[PDB]
DNA sequence: GGCACAGGTTCAGAGCAGGCGTTCCGTTC
DNA sequence: GAACGGAACGCCTGCTCTGAACCTGTGCC
C-alpha cells in the first residue's frame, strides 16, 4: 500500500490533466507518520509493528538496483519512509531504543555484501539525536570493532564517525579501538589497511583541539608514530594519509609541527637536494618491480600536493619556524630545476615509446602521470606565492608547456590502440578553490598593477582551454559522486561557494564574448572557449539541482523570487539560440545549439508552472518549433523534448500529438500510393529526413504517457464502483488520440522501430479502450446507460481506427525490401509477436463490446464491420533462389 | 484516590486506591466488591493490558481514570 | 615454532614474498612444521600463483591429516580461493573431507573447524553461494554425507540473503528422494554440540517446512522438532514446545495435526522433559474454541498422558487443574462447551484407568453421566 | 496425440523426416474431416468443442511441426507446401467459425475467439518466419479472406 | 583509410500478473 | 426444479522491464 501510494503521487504530480480532475486525497506515507506521531499516548502493542514495518521497508527497497523513474523513484521513497518511521519511533519511545539500535548494528556488521548506505544514514541520525544511548550497546559496539578489518572502507569510515562520542566518554573502549586498529594495520586483506588509516585519522582529527590536554598531546603523538607504518605500505594506504592530513591540521592545529615533519622526511627519500642535477625528483624509487609485477608506490604528486596545501594553510592562519622556511626553498628548488628539465632527464619520448605490454613502457607511463601531477602542483604553488609577479607566471607557462608536452605525447601514444586508457583522464591536482580563483583572475581582472603578468597567460590559448577543462572536470566529478577531490572537497558549503564563483565567470565569458569572434579554425571550433564555458554552465546548472536543491534561491542571488531570476537567466540563452538559428544556415553550430537547448531544459524546471514567465517560455518554444527548418535530427529531438516537457505541465498534449501526426502523414506518404495530403502549416521542424525515425518515435512515446494516465484514471474509477466529468475527460482524451492514431495508421512509416512502436502502441490503445468498456460493464448493468459520449467513441473506434489497422497490417506484411543462425532465429521469433498481440487486443475489445451490447439492450456491434482476416500464399520466387 | 472500572455489561464501579498500590491489590478490591475472581480478571488502560507486578504509577493512572475489566474464562 | 608464529607482525611489506619462498623451503623439510607455516602463509602477503601452488601441495595430502591440524589448514584453503577457482576447490573440499575417521579433543577441534567455516562464509559470498550451488550439483548420487546437512544449517543460520535459496534447495532436494531420516539421525547424534548454537535457525527451518503440503516434507518438519527436543539443552526444549504450541494455536488443520502428533511422540519419549514446560502445554486450553473435535481428542489425550505418569505425582498441580477445567467445561449450559467437556472426561478417564482410582473414575463417570443426562 | 510428436534435427535421416511429414499430413486431413462436421451439427456444445480444441490443435501445429518444416524445406519443399495449403482449407473454416460466433452474439462461444484469432495470426507470421530462415522471405505474399458463413457464402 | 563516439542489439536476471485448476452459486429451459 | 454455465482464490509460466557490455555503423581527421 505504501509503494502504490508513492506511484500514485509521482504520476499525479507529473501531469496537469490529472491534477485538474483529481482532488488530492491523503497518501499512505503521511498516514503512517501521523500514526507514529500519535503513538506518544503510548499504546505499545503498535510500536513493535511500527519497528517491524520500518525494517521491512528498508530491507526490501534498499538501493540494490542502485549499487530510472518506474523502479527508482518509488523505491527511494519507500526506503526513506522506512528510515523516517524508525527515527521517529526512536525519538518518541525510550523503551524501544536498544532493539532499534541493535537491529541497525546487526545490519551494518553481518552485511556489507549488500549496500547498507541507508542503515549508516539511520545510524548517524540515531546517534546524533541522543549519543548517550550508545552506552547501552557498549557490548555490541565492541564486538563490531573485532570485525572492523572485514568490513569495507565506507562502512568503517562512517561507523567510526558515529561511535566516537562513546570514546570521548569511555576510556576502555578507546584503548580497545586503538589496539584493534594497530593489529589491523598488519593484516593481509586490502580493506583492513585503509580501515586502519581511516580510524587513525579520525582519532587524530576529533580527539582534542589543544579530558586532560597532557593526556592528548602524547596520545596523538603515539598514533602519529603508528602512522609512520602506513607511509611504508602500498600506494592507496599512503594516498589516504596524503588526502587526510589537511583535515587533520584544520581540526587539530597543534599537531602541525609533527605532521609537516612526517611529510618532510617522506619527501627526503625522493628529493635530491644538490643543484645542477637536472631531474630534481627520484621517480625510479616510486616504482615497485618484482616477478614482472609493476606497481606504483608512493604517489609523489599527491605528496607534493599535501605539502603545498598544509604549507599554505600554515602560512595563512598559523603565523598571524625552520621546517616551513626550509620547505619554501625545497619547493622553489623543485620549481627552478623542474623548469629546465627537457624529458631526457626522465628518459621520455625518444628512449621510451610508452608501450603498455613491456615493463619499461608501463614504468614510463607511470612516471609521465607523476611528472604531470608535479607540474600541476607547482603551477598552483607559483600562482600562490607572489601577488602577480611576471617572472613566476612565465615559470607557470613553462611548467604548463612541460605538462602539455607530456599530455600530447600520451595523446600521440593513445592514437594507435583503443581509447580505454582512462588513466590519462585522471583528475588534476588543482583544488576547486584554485580553479575558481584562477578563472576569476583570468577573465575578470582589470587592475592595471596585475595586468602585465596576466597577459602572459591570456596570450597562450592552450592554458585557457586547460584551466577551463579542469573546472569542467571538477563539476563532472561532483555530478558522478557527491564530492570533489581536493581540499575542502567533501564540505558542501565550500562546494556551493565554488560552484557560484565558477558560474559567475563562465556566464561572463559566454555572454560578453560570442562564438562568432573566433580566429581559430575547425580543430579549435570543436573546442572553442566560449563553447567550453557553455558546457560548464550546462553541468553546473544540472549538478546544483541534484544536491544544492534548497539553495537555488541563493545560487541565483550569486548571479524577487526564483522565477524572476531564472527567467532573466533563461532570456540570455533564449536570445543566443535565436541569434544562432535565424542568422546562419550554411554550416550552423549543431553542438552549441543542442546544448543551449539542454541549458534551457535544465533551467525551465525551476519556473513555477502557472507563472507568466513559464507561459512566455512555452510560447517561445512553440514559435521556434513552428518557424525553423533545422535539418539536424538530434537538435530537432532536443527541441521537441523541451516543448513536450514544457507542455505536459500546462495541459494535456493530445492536440500537439494530433498536429505532429498530421505533419508526418503529409511528409512520409500513404499506404494506398494515391491519397493527396499536405499539412506542413502546423509544425515546421519536420522533414523527409527528420520526421521518419525521430519525431515518430517521440510522438509515440508521448502517446504512451497519455495512455498510462488515462488507464490509471480508469483503474481508479473502477475502485469506487464525481464520475461524469472524469468519464467526459477520459472520453475526450481517447477521441483526440484516436484521431492521432488514425493519421499514423494510414502513414507509410519505415520498416524499423517506428512500425514496431506503432504496433505496440496500438495494442496499448485497444487495451485502454477494452478497460473502458469493461468499466462500463460494471456501471450500465446497475441503472441503464452507455451515454452518447461512449456510443460516439465506440462508433469512432469502429469507423476510423480498426479497418485501417487491418489494412496497415497487410501493408507491413506485404512490404518486403550474413545472418548468424541462432540470432537470426531469435530475431524472427521476436518479430512474429506484435501483429498477433494487436489482433488479440482488437478481438478482445470486440468481445467485451459484445458482452456490453448484450447486457445493455443496445447493439454497439452495428457500428463496427465484420472482422477482416488474412490468408498467406507462396509464389514462384523459390525456383530463382534454389 | 478515585478511579472508575467499567466491565463488559456496562457496570461501572468506583475504586478507592492509591497509586503506590499494585495491580493485584486492585484485583483483590474487585474480588471484594464484585466477587469476580482475580485470575479471570484482565485490566486494560489506554490500550495497554496491565501486568500484575507493576503499580498505578508505572502506567501513569491519575484521578478519575477509567479501567476496562474483561473476564478471561480459560475454557468456559 | 614461536619465531614462525610471530612472523606476520615483525616483517615489513618489502620482504613478504622472499619469506614466501623460504618458508616453503622449510615446508618440504619437515611434516612436523606444516601448520604454523600454513597459518603464516594464510596471514602474510603473497601473489596468487605461489598461493595456488602451496594450496595444491596442501590439497593432495588432505587425507593424511589428523583433526587437530584441520582448522588452520581449511582456513588457509578458504582464503586461497580465487574468483575463478570457487566450485573446483569447494567440490574437492566436500569430497575429501571425512569428519568420521578423526572421530574429547575431537569434538572441540570439530567446533573450531566449524567456527573457521562460519568465519570464512560470513564476509565472502563467493564461497557461501558456490558451496550451496556445489550441493545441488551432487543431487544425482544419493551418497552425500553428514557434512552437507550441517553446512546447509550453518549457511542458513549465518547468511540471511541466501535463506530463500537454501529453502528452495532443501525442498527440491527432499522431493528428489534425497536427504531423509537416516541422515538427520546421524547429524543430530554426532553434530549436536556444533548445532547447539543454532537452535533458533533450526526451529525457523522447521516452522517454514511445516507450513507446506507434501507429507514427506512435513515428516522432515516433524522429525527436526523431534531431534531438536532429543539432543539439545533445556532452553531449546522450551523453545521447541513454544513453537509447537504456536503451530497448534495458530496454524491450519495439517499444522495442528502434525504439531499434536509431535507433542504425543515427545511425551511418550520424554515425559520428564515435558514436565518442566507443562505450563506451556496447559496454555492450549485458552484456544479450545479454535480446534476441531478430533484434535480436541488428541490434545486431551496428550495432556492427560503427560499428567498421569507415576513419578510425576509430586507435580499434582496439572492433575487437579485439568480436573477443575473438565468440571468447569461440563458445568456450562452451552452445547459447544459440553461437547469438549464430555470428550475430555471420557479420554481422561480412559488414560487414568490404565482402589481409590476406581472411586475417582466412578466420580468422574457419574458426574459426566449426571450433567449429560 | 499430436502434441506428443517431436521435431527432429538436420542430423537425423530423411526417412524419419518423410514419415514425420506423412504423420503430420494424416493429422491435418483428420482435423479437416473432424472440423467439416460443424456445418450439419450446429449447436451450443459442438461449436464450443471445436472452438476450444481448434486453437489447441493449431498451437500444437505451431510448436511441434514448424521446426520440422524449417529443417526439411530445401529437400522436401513440395510436401511442406502441400501441408500448408491443406492446413489453410480448415484454418479458413475456423475463421468463418469465429465470425459465426461473433454474428450470433453468443457469449459462451465468443469467450474463445480472441485466443483463436491470435493463434491463427501466429500461424501466418510463423510461416513468414519459416521462409525468412530458408532465405525466400520475398516469396511470402498475403491477402484478405472473404467473409463466409459455415456453409460458405459472402455475408455483406 | 582508420579511430572514436553513439546507438542498437542481445543476453541475463528478476519479479509479478494473469490464466488455468478446483469448487460453488446463478441462470435458463 | 435440474442441470449446466459463470465466478473466485491459489500456483506456475512466461513476458516484460531494465541494465550492462559488446559490437557495428558513420563521420572526421
Amino acid at each position: 500500500s505504501v509503494v502504490k501510494s508513492f506511484k500514485d503521487l509521482q504520476l499525479l504530480q507529473g501531469s496537469k490533466f490529472l491534477q485538474n480532475l483529481v482532488p488530492h486525497r491523503s497518501y499512505v506515507s503521511t498516514m503512517i507518520l501521523e500514526v507514529v506521531k500519535n503513538s506518544v499516548h503510548s499504546w505499545d502493542h503498535v510500536t513493535q509493528g511500527l519497528v517491524e514495518l520500518g525494517f521491512i521497508l528498508m530491507d526490501s527497497y534498499g538501493p540494490k538496483k542502485v549499487l530510472p523513474s518506474l523502479s527508482r523513484m518509488p523505491n527511494q521513497h519507500a526506503c526513506k519512509l522506512g528510515a523516517n518511521i524508525l527515527l521517529e519511533t526512536f525519538k518518541i519511545h525510550e523503551m524501544i531504543r536498544q532493539e532499534i539500535l541493535e537491529q541497525v548494528l546487526n545490519r551494518v556488521v553481518t552485511r556489507a555484501s549488500s549496500p547498507i548506505s541507508h542503515f549508516l544514514d539511520l545510524l548517524s541520525n540515531i546517534v546524533m539525536y541522543a549519543p548517550l544511548v550508545l552506552q547501552n550497546c557498549s557490548s555490541k559496539v565492541t564486538e563490531a570493532f573485532d570485525y572492523l578489518s572485514f568490513l569495507p572502507l565506507q562502512t568503517v569510515q562512517r561507523l567510526l564517525k558515529a561511535v566516537q562520542p562513546l570514546l570521548k566518554v569511555s576510556m576502555s573502549m578507546r584503548d580497545c579501538l586503538i589496539l584493534v586498529l594497530r593489529k589491523a594495520m598488519f593484516a593481509n586483506q586490502l580493506d583492513a589497511r585503509k580501515s586502519a588509516v581511516a580510524g587513525f585519522l579520525l582519532l587524530l582529527k576529533n580527539f582534542k583541539v589543544l579530558y586532560n590536554s597532557v593526556a592528548n598531546e602524547t596520545f596523538c603523538l603515539e598514533i602519529m608514530d603508528s602512522l609512520r607504518r602506513c607511509l611504508s605500505q602500498q600506494a592507496d594506504v599512503r594516498l589516504m594519509l596524503y588526502e587526510g592530513f589537511y583535515d587533520v591540521l584544520r581540526r587539530n592545529s597543534q599537531l602541525a609541527n609533527s605532521v609537516m615533519q612526517t611529510l618532510l622526511s617522506q619527501l627526503k627519500q625522493f628529493y635530491e637536494p644538490e643543484p645542477d642535477l637536472l631531474p630534481p625528483l627520484k621517480l625510479e624509487a616510486c616504482i615497485l618491480t618484482q616477478g614482472d609485477q609493476i606497481s606504483l608506490q608512493e604517489p609523489l604528486d599527491y605528496l607534493l600536493c599535501c605539502i603545498q596545501h598544509c604549507l599554505a594553510w600554515y602560512k595563512n592562519t598559523v603565523i598571524p619556524e625552520a621546517f616551513y622556511e626550509d620547505l619554501d626553498d625545497i619547493l622553489e628548488s623543485i620549481t627552478n630545476r623542474m623548469i629546465k628539465s627537457e624529458l631526457e632527464d626522465f628518459e621520455l619520448d625518444k628512449s621510451a615509446d610508452f608501450s603498455q605490454s613491456t615493463s619499461i613502457g608501463i614504468k614510463n607511463n607511470i612516471s609521465a602521470f607523476l611528472v604531470m601531477g608535479v607540474c600541476e602542483v607547482l603551477i598552483e604553488y607559483n600562482f600562490s606565492i607572489s601577488s602577480f609577479s611576471k617572472n613566476r607566471f612565465e615559470d607557470i607557462l613553462s611548467l604548463f608547456m612541460c605538462y602539455k608536452k607530456l599530455s600530447d605525447i600520451l595523446n600521440e601514444k593513445a592514437g594507435k590502440a583503443k581509447t580505454k586508457m582512462a588513466n590519462k583522464t585522471s583528475d588534476s591536482l588543482l583544488s576547486m578553490k584554485f580553479v575558481s580563483s584562477l578563472l576569476t583572475a583570468l577573465f575578470r581582472d582589470s587592475i592595471q598593477s596585475h595586468q602585465e603578468s596576466l597577459s602572459v597567460l591570456r596570450s597562450s590559448n592552450e592554458f585557457m582551454r586547460y584551466a577551463v577543462n579542469v573546472a569542467l572536470q571538477k563539476v563532472q566529478q561532483l555530478k558522478e559522486t557527491g564530492h570533489v577531490s581536493g581540499p575542502d572537497g567533501q564540505n558542501p558549503e565550500k562546494i556551493f561557494q565554488n560552484l557560484c564563483d565558477l558560474t559567475r565567470v563562465l556566464l561572463w565569458r559566454y555572454t560578453s564574448i560570442p562564438t562568432s569572434v573566433e580566429e581559430s579554425g575547425k580543430k579549435e571550433k570543436g573546442k572553442s572557449i566560449s563553447l567550453l564555458c557553455l558546457e560548464g554552465l550546462q553541468k553546473i546548472f544540472s549538478a546544483v539541482q541534484q544536491f544544492y536543491q534548497p539553495k537555488i534561491q541563493q545560487f541565483l542571488r550569486a548571479l524577487v523570487s526564483v522565477t524572476q531570476r531564472t527567467a532573466f537567466q533563461i532570456r540570455q540563452f533564449q536570445r543566443s539560440l535565436l541569434n544562432l538559428l535565424s542568422s546562419q544556415e550554411e554550416d550552423f553550430n549543431s553542438k552549441e545549439a543542442l546544448l543551449l537547448v539542454t541549458v534551457l531544459t535544465s533551467l525551465s524546471k525551476l519556473l513555477e508552472p502557472s507563472s507568466p514567465q513559464f507561459v512566455q517560455m512555452l510560447s517561445w518554444t512553440s514559435k521556434i518549433c513552428k518557424e525553423n527548418s533545422r535539418e539536424d535530427a538530434l537538435f530537432c529531438k532536443s527541441l521537441m523534448n523541451l516543448l513536450f516537457s514544457l507542455h505536459v505541465s500546462y495541459k494535456s498534449p493530445v492536440i500537439l500529438l494530433r498536429d505532429l501526426s498530421q505533419d508526418i502523414h503529409g511528409h512520409l506518404g500513404d499506404i494506398d500510393q494515391d491519397v493527396e495530403v499536405e499539412k506542413t502549416n502546423h509544425f515546421a521542424i519536420v522533414n523527409l529526413r527528420t520526421a521518419a525515425p525521430t519525431v515518430c518515435l517521440l510522438v509515440l512515446s508521448q502517446a504512451e504517457k497519455v495512455l498510462e494516465e488515462v488507464d490509471w484514471l480508469i483503474t481508479k474509477l473502477k475502485g469506487q464502483v464525481p464520475n461524469q466529468p472524469v468519464e467526459k475527460a477520459i472520453i475526450m482524451q481517447l477521441g483526440t488520440l484516436l484521431t492521432f492514431f488514425h493519421e499514423l495508421v494510414q502513414t507509410a512509416l519505415p520498416s524499423g522501430s517506428c512500425v514496431d512502436t506503432l504496433l505496440k502502441d496500438l495494442c496499448k490503445m485497444y487495451t485502454t479502450l477494452t478497460a473502458l468498456v469493461r468499466y462500463y460493464l460494471q456501471v450500465c448493468q446497475s441503472s441503464g446507460g452507455i451515454p452518447k459520449n461512449m456510443e460516439k467513441l465506440v462508433k469512432l473506434s469502429g469507423s476510423h481506427l480498426t479497418p485501417l489497422c487491418y489494412s496497415f497490417i497487410s501493408y507491413v506484411q506485404n512490404k518486403s525490401k550474413p545472418a548468424v543462425v541462432a540470432t537470426a532465429m531469435a530475431r524472427v521469433l521476436r518479430e512474429t509477436k506484435p501483429i498477433p498481440n494487436l489482433i488479440f487486443a482488437i478481438e478482445q475489445y470486440e468481445k467485451f463490446l459484445i458482452h456490453l451490447s448484450k447486457k445493455s439492450k443496445v447493439s454497439l456491434m452495428q457500428h463496427m464491420k465484420l472482422s477482416t482476416s488474412r490468408d498467406f500464399k507462396i509464389k514462384g520466387n523459390i525456383l530463382d533462389m534454389v | 484516590m478515585q478511579i472508575f472500572v467499567k466491565t463488559l455489561t456496562g457496570k461501572t464501579i468506583t475504586l478507592e486506591v492509591e497509586p503506590s498500590d499494585t495491580i493485584e491489590n486492585v484485583k483483590a478490591k474487585i474480588q471484594d466488591k464484585e466477587g469476580i475472581p482475580p485470575d479471570q480478571q484482565r485490566l486494560i488502560f489506554a490500550g495497554k493490558q496491565l501486568e500484575d507486578g507493576r503499580t498505578l504509577s508505572d502506567y501513569n493512572i491519575q484521578k478519575e481514570s477509567t479501567l476496562h475489566l474483561v473476564l478471561r474464562l480459560r475454557g468456559g | 615454532h614461536d619465531i614462525i608464529t610471530s612472523l606476520p607482525e615483525i616483517l615489513g611489506d618489502s620482504q613478504h614474498a622472499d619469506v614466501g619462498k623460504e618458508l616453503s623451503d622449510l615446508l618440504i623439510e619437515n611434516t612436523s612444521l606444516t601448520v604454523p607455516i600454513l597459518d603464516v602463509l594464510s596471514s602474510l602477503r603473497l601473489d596468487p600463483n605461489f598461493l595456488l601452488k602451496v594450496r595444491q601441495l596442501v590439497m593432495d595430502k588432505l587425507s593424511s591429516i589428523r583433526l587437530e591440524d584441520l582448522p588452520v589448514i581449511i582456513k588457509f584453503i578458504l582464503h586461497s580461493v580465487t574468483a575463478m577457482d570457487t566450485l573446483e576447490v569447494i567440490s574437492e573440499l566436500r569430497e575429501k573431507l571425512d569428519l568420521q575417521h578423526c572421530v574429547s579433543s575431537g569434538q572441540s577441534c570439530i567446533i573450531l573447524l566449524f567456527d573457521v567455516i562460519k568465519s570464512a562464509i560470513r564476509y565472502e559470498k563467493t564461497i557461501s553461494e558456490a558451496w550451496i550451488k556445489a550441493i545441488e550439483n551432487t543431487a544425482s548420487v544419493s551418497e552425500h554425507k553428514v557434512f552437507d546437512l550441517v553446512m546447509l544449517f550453518i549457511i542458513y543460520s549465518t547468511n540471511t540473503q541466501t535463506k530463500k535459496y537454501i529453502d528452495r534447495v532443501l525442498r527440491n532436494k527432499i522431493r528428489s528422494g534425497c536427504i531423509q531420516e537416516q541422515l538427520l539421525q546421524s547429524t543430530f547424534s554426532v553434530h549436536y554440540l556444533v548445532l547447539k548454537d543454532m537452535c533458533s535457525s533450526i526451529l525457523s527451518l522447521a516452522q517454514s517446512l511445516l507450513h507446506s503440503l507434501d507429507q514427506s516434507i512435513i515428516s522432515f518438519g516433524s522429525l527436526l522438532y523431534k531431534y531438536a527436543f532429543k539432543f539439545f539443552d533445556t532452553y531449546c526444549q522450551q523453545e521447541v514446545v513454544g513453537a509447537l504450541v504456536t503451530h497448534i494455536c495458530s496454524g491450519n488443520e495439517a499444522e495442528v495435526d502434525t504439531a499434536l502428533d509431535v507433542l504425543l511422540e515427545l511425551v511418550v519419549l520424554n515425559p520428564s522433559a515435558m514436565m518442566m514446560n507443562a505450563v506451556f502445554v496447559k496454555g492450549i486450553l485458552d484456544y479450545l474454541d479454535n480446534i476441531s473435535p478430533q484434535q480436541i481428542r488428541k490434545l486431551f489425550y496428550v495432556l492427560s498422558t503427560l499428567a498421569f505418569s507415576k513419578q510425576n505425582e509430586a507435580s499434582s498441580h496439572i492433575q487437579d487443574d485439568m480436573h477443575l477445567v473438565i468440571r468447569k467445561q461440563l458445568s456450562s449450559t452451552v452445547f459447544k462447551y459440553k461437547l469438549i467437556g464430555i470428550i475430555g472426561a471420557v479420554t481422561m478417564a480412559g488414560i487414568m484407568a490404565a482402589d481409590e482410582q476406581c472411586t475417582q473414575v466412578t466420580s468422574l463417570l457419574q458426574l459426566v453421566h449426571s450433567c449429560s443426562e | 496425440t499430436v502434441k506428443k510428436i517431436e521435431p527432429g534435427t538436420a542430423a537425423d535421416s530423411q526417412q524419419i523426416h518423410e514419415e514425420k511429414l506423412l504423420y503430420w499430413n494424416m493429422a491435418v486431413r483428420d482435423f479437416s474431416i473432424l472440423i467439416n462436421l460443424i456445418k450439419v451439427f450446429d449447436s451450443h456444445p459442438v461449436l464450443h468443442v471445436c472452438l476450444k480444441y481448434g486453437r489447441l490443435f493449431v498451437e500444437a501445429f505451431l510448436k511441434q511441426c514448424m521446426p520440422l518444416l524449417d529443417f526439411s524445406f530445401r529437400k522436401h519443399r513440395e510436401d511442406v507446401l502441400s501441408l500448408l495449403e491443406t492446413f489453410q482449407l480448415d484454418t479458413r473454416l475456423l475463421h468463418h467459425l469465429c465470425g459465426h460466433s461473433k454474428i450470433h452474439q453468443d457469449t459462451r462461444l465468443t469467450q474463445h475467439v480472441p485466443l483463436l484469432k491470435k493463434t491463427l495470426e501466429l500461424l501466418v507470421c510463423r510461416v513468414k518466419a519459416m521462409l525468412t530462415l530458408n532465405n525466400c522471405r520475398e516469396a511470402f505474399w498475403l491477402g484478405n479472406l472473404k467473409n463466409r458463413d459455415l456453409q460458405g457464402e459472402e455475408i455483406k
